RNA sequence: GCAGUCAAGCGUUCAUAGCGACAUUGCUUUUUGAUUCUUCGAUGUCGGCUCUUCCUAUCAUACCGAAGCAGAAUUCGGUAAGCGUUGGAUUGUUCACCCACUAAUAGGGAACGUGAGCUGGGUUUAGACCGUCGUGAGACAGGUUAGUUUUACCCUACUGAU
């Protein structure tokens, strides 16, 4: 039933600093600074070393032990986007009507717009999330490479363009037009 | 509703409801046009649907040329006698209710139209405008 | 009119079969209570599985027929007719009656109400108690993965919870497997038509030498 | 133009899916139970019929 | 009437896009029963008009999923009762049935909503005719005509007013 002890270990890379007090994880490193708040989990961190953090739990059930290894992976995605970073290559697919994507800075921030998506006359606004720079691949005419130091604000922004460029009232297996993600790489690789 | 109408017409005072009878204007042998319903015609309980100047009504012939009697045909009304307001201010009304037989697509079955034809009708259907002697 | 099966599910009234006092009874919807390799010896099929019941209620005649069909259009398609001995164990012997009052039912404009409520027979039923084999299937041991599935498909055609139990007896007999090994080692047991005849140590002596030539 | 690798990419989100038989909900291709509480996480699934 | 269950077979291929035979478990109370608990010092018994509100088992509209969904067109399914769901010929009709419009002409409750609100066409007194039945008086959930619709000023409710 309730497992008496369940531990995981977060290997902390070189040059990377981690600051934890009352389940708030501030990570600084060679590029970027990430602060994720974890008050919703009963989890005890402990500094067993300067190179690796032990994360443990006590008397947890199957529900709670399952929500322990999701904590190690969330810190591991924090330090990985802080050492290397994250970049998402996205790709334009269209049958006839070309998609024309730009970047505009309106009153608030860098809205992303698409125009002529399947011949449509309505622009499709989608804001950037901050910490994410927006990049176009110059060599390939139909490509877009999102990038940033958090995997969350990139991938939510990468799924934002997938959600906004959908089809309506047609066969999706015939009308396979849209802006899909193909590659989820790191920045320094 | 009015399939084949070119653009939009405004609100003209509904002067001739169902059961009305218009003297047919064209020379296609009909004389009366007993309105049985109108294209348009929103639904409210015990309200019988009414037609105005320029609507397409569905009408049966009650007098003349037995080729056309005893069946249903669409008709375009070209004169009404209920005084309606033009948006430039003036109120006006013709001296008889009158209607012109047509198909659904607006092709008037006749060849010409006697009497005057209201501007609100002649502007809406092109083939009642290419057959009208006097546009008011 | 086919009145639903939840109307004649429980055992409310006492048994009432066809008799000399029940001359006008229609027949059942079952006519063949045994299909498969009916002309098979006891020796070829050493495994028997039982489809027993968990409650005390009545089994309809067309219900058992439709489940007899469903078990038999499974094992004949995935294992063929040769490799099962299906034997429907329970017989529809009860008679279910119905109180008809239809708008032209034997009588005048209005038939009656609950006056003279005795009803003419319309259907048969098969009474099954708590633990009573319904579908005994005899086949080989290594072909048992079909009859677990095949009688699982028969379970959905009649109400109640019905267990699928395998039996340690040598097929359709009433004695275990290790007894039948020693009774096949020694020649004590002699093959009948689709059953088998056992040794009677009690009896006339010469009839136990007129029979059993292999023993002694 | 086609770029037939991109049609393999576009099928990952539209054609390489599975549908539940009870609630008709679109599901992963490697599903085992439906992710809803209306069918009841049923284990009666089906693949998505493709084109032609 | 409304659904669930298992799947032989239909769908030229293909048990389930859609159906589904043989069987089986249910729900609903808008049908019809069956019963006789309440009402015989009377609860005004059909239908229509008027009017409000509620239900979801969704006809339309909104946003979605699914297919023998290329588009159009059409079918199936989910959240959803917010909002709409008509004009007429015939019949006393509920019901039916056509004509026509419409986005659509969905199904039901509320003492089979609603008569000190109406109407009285129907049925259900007395007049009278016909048909059959009866020797006869008379009979007929058979046909056809003519047949008085009473009271609120009290309490509550509601609408306004001090
Ligand atoms: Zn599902």
């Amino acid at each position: 039933m309730k497992y008496i002890q369940t531990e995981q270990q977060i290997e902390v890379p070189e040059g990377v600093t981690v600051s934890i007090k009352s389940r708030i994880v501030k990570v600084v490193g060679p590029r970027g600074t990430l602060t994720k708040n974890l008050k919703h989990i009963d989890v005890t961190f402990t500094k067993v070393n300067n190179q690796l953090i032990k994360v443990a739990v006590h008397n947890g059930g199957r529900k709670h032990v399952a929500a322990l290894r999701t904590v190690k992976s969330l810190v591991d995605n924090m330090i990985t986007g802080v050492t290397k970073g994250y970049k998402y290559k996205m790709r334009y697919v269209y049958a006839h009507f070309p998609i024309n994507v730009n970047i505009v800075e309106k009153d608030g921030a860098k809205f992303i717009e698409v125009r002529n998506f399947l011949g449509d006359k309505k622009i499709r606004n989608v804001p950037v999330r901050d910490g994410v720079t927006i990049e176009f691949s110059t060599n390939v005419k139909d490509e877009i490479v999102l990038s940033g130091n958090s995997v969350e604000d990139v991938s939510q922004n990468a799924a934002d363009l997938q959600q906004i460029c959908r089809v309506r009232n047609k066969d999706i297996r015939k009308f396979l037009d849209g802006i899909y993600v193909s590659h989820k790489g790191f920045i320094t690789e | 509703s009015g399939n084949g109408a070119q653009g939009t017409k405004f609100r003209i005072s509904l002067g001739l409801p169902v059961g009305a009878i218009m003297n047919c204007a064209d020379n296609s042998g009909a004389r009366n046009l007993y309105i049985i319903a109108v294209k348009g015609s929103g639904s409210r309980l015990n309200r019988l649907p009414a037609a105005s100047l320029g609507d397409m009504v569905m009408a049966t012939v009650k007098k003349g040329k037995p080729e056309l009697r005893k069946k249903v045909m669409p008709a375009i009304v070209v004169r009404q006698a209920k005084s309606w307001r033009r948006r430039d201010g003036v109120f006006l009304y013709f001296e008889d209710n009158a209607g012109v037989i047509a198909n659904p697509k607006g092709e008037m079955k006749g060849s010409a139209i006697t009497g005057p034809v209201g501007k609100e009708c002649a502007d809406l259907w092109p083939r009642v405008a290419s057959n009208s002697g006097v546009v008011v | 009119a086919r009145r639903p099966a939840r109307c004649y599910r429980y055992q409310k009234n006492k048994p009432y079969p066809k008799s000399r006092y029940n001359r006008a009874v229609p027949d059942s919807k079952i006519r063949i209570y045994d299909l498969g390799k009916k002309k098979a010896t006891v020796d070829e099929f050493p495994l028997c599985v039982h489809l027993v019941s968990n409650e005390l209620e009545q089994l309809s005649s067309e219900a058992l027929e439709a489940a007899r069909i469903c078990a038999n259009k499974y094992m004949t398609t995935v294992s063929g007719r040769d490799a099962f001995h299906l034997r429907v164990r329970v017989h529809p012997f009860h008679v279910l009656r119905i109180n008809k009052m239809l708008s032209c039912a034997g009588a005048d404009r209005l038939q009656q109400g609950m006056r003279g409520a005795w009803g003419k027979p319309h259907g048969l039923a098969a009474r099954v108690d708590i633990g009573q084999i319904i579908f005994s299937v005899r086949t080989k041991d290594s072909n048992k993965d079909v009859v677990v599935e095949g009688l699982r498909r028969a379970r959905y055609k009649f109400p109640g919870q019905q267990k699928i139990i395998l039996s340690k007896k040598w097929g359709f007999t009433n004695l275990d497997r290790p007894e039948y090994l020693k009774k096949r080692e020694a020649g004590e047991v002699k093959d009948d038509g689709a059953f088998v005849k056992f040794l009677s140590k009690k009896g006339s002596l010469e009839n136990n030498i007129r029979e059993f030539p292999e023993y002694f | 133009i086609i770029e037939p690798s991109l049609k393999a990419l576009a099928s990952k989100y539209n054609c390489d899916k599975s549908v539940c038989r009870k609630c008709y909900a679109r599901l992963p291709p490697r599903a085992t139970n439906c992710r809803k509480r209306k069918c009841g996480h049923t284990n009666q699934l089906r693949p998505k019929k493709k084109l032609k």
